[PDB]
RNA sequence: UUUUAUAUAUAUAUAAUAAGGAAAAGUAUUUAUAAGAA
RNA sequence: UUAAGAGUUAAACCUAGCCAACGAUCCAUAAUCGAUAAUGAAAGUUAGAACGAUCACGUUGACUCUGAAAUAUAGUCAAUA
RNA sequence: UAAUGGUUUAAAGGAUCCGUAGAAUGAAUUAUAUAUAAUUUAGAGUUAAUAAAAUAUAAUUAAAGAAUUAUAAUAGUAAAGAUGAAAUAAUAAUAAUAAUUAUAAGACUAAUAUAUGUGAAAAUAUUAAUUAAAUAUUAACUGACAUUGAGGGAUUAAAACUAGAGUAGCGAAACGGAUUCGAUACCCGUGUAGUUCUAGUAGUAAACUAUGAAUACAAUUAUUUAUAAUAUAUAUAUAAAUAAUAAAUGAAAAUGAAAGUAUUCCACCUGAAGAGUACGUUAGCAAUAAUGAAACUCAAAACAAUAGACGGUUACAG
RNA sequence: AUAUGAAUUAAUGCGAAGUUGAAAUACAGUUACCGUAGGGGAACCUGCGGUGGGCUUAUAAAUAUCUUAAAUAUUCUUACA
């Protein structure tokens, strides 16, 4: 659950869509891959794969101990009338600071107030929430009424 | 450890100029042996005439009887030999270097290791050496 | 150089001119450019099969797949340094293409460097019309050359007349001999043919390198004589 | 790919063979609001 | 001793502890605060006049009676005028 | 009414590292209520084996060398020494300078040589030895044991001081000779402390990459440098150093794998001058080192770059 | 201790028109600055080490080769092959 692997894993994707790669690999855990399904969701990555350190997996392999290790997780990132469509991926909840919020400030938050110096969610973006270590978008969180983490912003 | 010495004798008898090395050989091997050490080898270097006119103590050498000796002994006898060595008026010059047996137990001297002869038992040659 | 957007979105701008009213008449190209939409992607793509020799990129063989020990006699249990580091510029890099018969080429050249003085022409006239079967050395509308004889090696073990590559390698290379030995022989003949019937041959290859050194040599001696001149004061 | 054949010592090398085609019309409240100049 | 706990005070006997560079102790300054006032987009910042809540004081210090509750704008003693 | 700030150059990275607290941050999987527990190996470590000069770094010990000075001898003669040119109370007829030898003294280490490298920094390249530390890969093992780090601890150039010895060269101060309107300076001579060693004090440098440490990522090229192969050839692959760059960043210069994209921790800065000054406190034998203001004055002050002028600024032509 | 004053006394700030050195900025005419020591009223001078915020401002010891020169390449317009 490090929140500094999945600041790592954003400025990855920054990089990534500058340089304009196709595909590129991230460490392969169960909250790297909720975030990453969730991005792909949305529409902001291309696909998801399985593979090792070297590429995606040409078979299916089952996850142990023994391969942990050498595991990632493959994204294809999406560029589009010339624009990367994951152009920034920041993080609203830091290590040094953690931001917690109730539901009532979420729906706060989503609806153009500041809260706790976060900038209200904007038309076009995205902010992913954890709940009982579970990923999932602003709107279902508050949909399901889950006070939460708030983790990071993709636009 | 394995000690590799290079001494430069004084040739003052000029009809027997062996004696002398000959002589010094003998105290320095007989001190290692009787220190729990041995005697590798000695190789007779020849007689060359000195790159200057080296002086030690009041006499000035123009030539020396040049002469090698790999030996395996400890350090603290090792320091001992070069002691003797250095007050002894016979030894005009005398140098000590460490030979490393890390990997391989038997070493040659620089010589024979600059000729292409590693191993003493390649300089004795290898037959039935595989029993 | 940054990605341009300019170059590609002339379509963009113009039609924001042209509907803004800056811009009155559509430009020929308008039509054009809009049922043929420009490549907007500029994007390094991943590579992971190697289109020379076919071997596959990106591919980690886990702990599992080995049940039995490797030459040093050991198992492997788990995985270690190399296997661990993440492999992305192997697949962004360009992959070097390599095939069999450069190495033979190497040795034939090295075995016949006077078949290097043959001189060869790289202009590829049509590719595509090649009509070749190598069930013989000799092929129409090609000359004969080590090439040759490394594409008979070739086409022996394809069909597996011969097992291992020196031996259809050494059976091109006789056939080779005896067809160039023919070509030698029918040369001679004809000369002393075209002698035997009162062909008057004006210069000859002898001749002809005699005569520029002999003027590679006056010039030189003109130079040595004033360089010796100028030397010796 | 998959499966099988021949050959060779459960395995290996060559050859052949590939099952993924579906169509139908109609069914606003958007939020709080940070200006600089000589 | 109190209606009542506690080195709060008084007595006795033990232990070696307690606070402190996330600032003790000491010094200077200050009545405190609000659904009060001002200001700012807001977080906040300033004031504590006015409205309201709490505390302390009634020229200064200590003690005593009464009392449920007072070291009382009481009494006694002293200090100042 | 600007920190939705900065610290290579404008103010600002601590001289360097080690490490305590941190109410600082921090690996993976599952289960249970924001953690705890159990499992796991990607970080961090331990032990071996292999390869390599682990040669370089630290201490100690033992040696080598070219030269310098002084003294003595030999011969030999009139000058020698220095400077732009000269002259110096102590160069030479008391035979000087120069030459050839022979003695003693200390200090220093030419080529290699690039500080390439090694070291936390300061530093460190004449040789040998004793001990200590430092490399890559593989195998096995621990199982987050990690990062940073207030206070603190250690080391820390040159100068300086305290004791001893040493004192060949160099050389503050001083004494004189020159130059100059003047010389208190540059030049010249004699030269004290110091430079040197041992045992200490102190803990400051333009202690600089004017750039704190760690982690993930980030497009190329060229060289090397170090390994691993495969048969000099694969212009061979994997790493790090160096140089030029792309993107990015920046006030620009420029940075360029960090001055980029992100995360964590620490130190530091808030206009110029007054001022690193005064006073106090702490430590030192002392010089001093650390901590460190305020009033008053002003609309200044500084950085990068631009175009000029100028230079006892270079080169090229005419 | 918290203050209020004080003969005596340490430093620093401003300004009016001037006065004196030639220290810095160019190779600033002895490269500057950093730390330290001494000399000097002061500017500065000198010794020791460090930095470049000065030398990256970097720019030759030179010579070059043989196949049909054409009735053939040069000429060619979607042809012919
Ligand atoms: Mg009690
Ligand atoms: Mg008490
Ligand atoms: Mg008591
Ligand atoms: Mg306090
Ligand atoms: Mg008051
Ligand atoms: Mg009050
Ligand atoms: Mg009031
Ligand atoms: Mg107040
Ligand atoms: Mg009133
Ligand atoms: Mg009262
Ligand atoms: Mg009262
Ligand atoms: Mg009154
Ligand atoms: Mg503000
Ligand atoms: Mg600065
Ligand atoms: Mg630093
Ligand atoms: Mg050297
Ligand atoms: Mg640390
Ligand atoms: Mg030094
Ligand atoms: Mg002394
Ligand atoms: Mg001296
Ligand atoms: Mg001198
Ligand atoms: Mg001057
Ligand atoms: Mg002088
Ligand atoms: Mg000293
Ligand atoms: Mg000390
Ligand atoms: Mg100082
Ligand atoms: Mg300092
Ligand atoms: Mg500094
Ligand atoms: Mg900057
Ligand atoms: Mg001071
Ligand atoms: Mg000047
Ligand atoms: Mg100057
Ligand atoms: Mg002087
Ligand atoms: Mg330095
Ligand atoms: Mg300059
Ligand atoms: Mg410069």
């Amino acid at each position: 659950m490090s929140l500094v692997k999945l600041a790592n894993t954003c400025a990855h994707l920054q990089n990534c869509s500058k340089v304009r790669v196709a595909l590129t690999s991230i460490p392969y855990t169960k909250l790297q891959l909720q975030f990453a399904y969730n991005l792909y969701q949305q529409g902001f990555l291309s696909s998801l794969q399985k593979g090792s350190t070297m590429g995606p997996d040409k078979d299916f392999v089952e996850v142990t101990p023994d391969n942990i290790s050498t595991r990632r997780l493959w994204v294809g990132l999406k560029y589009r009338d010339n624009k990367p469509v994951l152009s920034s991926c920041k993080l609203i909840s830091k290590p040094n600071s953690r931001i917690h919020l109730p539901m009532e400030d979420m729906k706060k938050l989503c609806s153009g107030v500041t809260i706790r110096n976060i900038k209200p969610l904007q038309p076009g973006e995205l902010i992913l929430v954890r709940a009982h270590n579970n990923i999932m978008d602003i709107n279902e969180a508050i949909s399901k009424k889950l006070d939460g983490e708030v983790l990071c912003r993709v636009k | 450890m394995l000690y590799e010495l290079i001494g430069l004798v004084r040739i003052t008898n000029s009809n027997a100029p062996k004696l002398e090395a000959k002589e010094l050989s003998s105290t320095i091997g007989k001190l290692i042996i009787q220190n729990r050490g041995v005697v590798r080898d000695i190789v007779p270097m020849g007689i060359r005439y000195l790159p200057k006119i080296m002086k030690k103590d009041q006499e000035k050498h123009f030539r020396a009887y040049h002469f090698l000796m790999l030996f395996d002994s400890s350090a603290a006898v090792q320091s001992e030999i070069l002691r003797t060595l250095k007050k002894d008026p016979r030894v005009i010059r005398s140098s000590i270097v460490k030979v490393d047996l890390d990997k391989q137990l038997d070493r040659a001297s620089s010589l024979h290791r600059s000729l292409g002869k590693k191993s003493i038992l390649e300089l004795v040659n290898e037959d039935y050496q595989s029993i | 150089m940054k990605i341009q957007t300019n170059a590609v979105n002339v379509l963009q701008r113009t039609s924001a001119y042209l509907k803004s009213g800056l811009l009155k008449e559509t430009p020929a190209w308008y039509n054009v450019v809009a049922s043929i939409p420009p490549s907007t992607k500029f994007t390094r793509e991943p590579r992971f099969k190697n289109p020379s020799n076919g071997h596959i990129i990106g591919k980690l063989v886990d702990v599992t797949e080995q049940p039995h020990a490797n030459n040093k006699g050991l198992y492997k249990t788990r995985p270690n340094s190399s296997d661990k580091r993440v492999g992305v510029k192997r697949l962004y890099r360009p992959p070097k293409l390599t095939y069999v018969e450069d190495r033979l080429r190497s040795l034939f050249y090295k075995q016949h460097p006077w078949e290097l003085s043959r001189p060869k022409i790289l202009v590829e006239n049509e590719i595509g019309d090649e009509n070749y079967d190598w069930s013989h050395m000799l092929q129409i509308g090609r000359p004969l050359d080590g090439e040759s004889v490394i594409q008979r090696t070739m086409y022996l073990i394809k069909t597996k007349q011969y097992g291992d590559m020196v031996e259809a390698y050494d059976h091109a290379r006789y056939e080779f001999y005896a067809l160039r030995m023919q070509e030698e022989t029918e040369q001679q003949v004809a000369l002393e043919e075209a002698e035997m019937f009162g062909s008057l041959f004006g210069v000859s290859a002898i001749e002809h390198g005699i005569q520029k050194e002999q003027e590679v040599l006056d010039v030189w001696e003109k130079k040595v004589v004033e360089e010796t001149e100028l030397m010796a004061a």
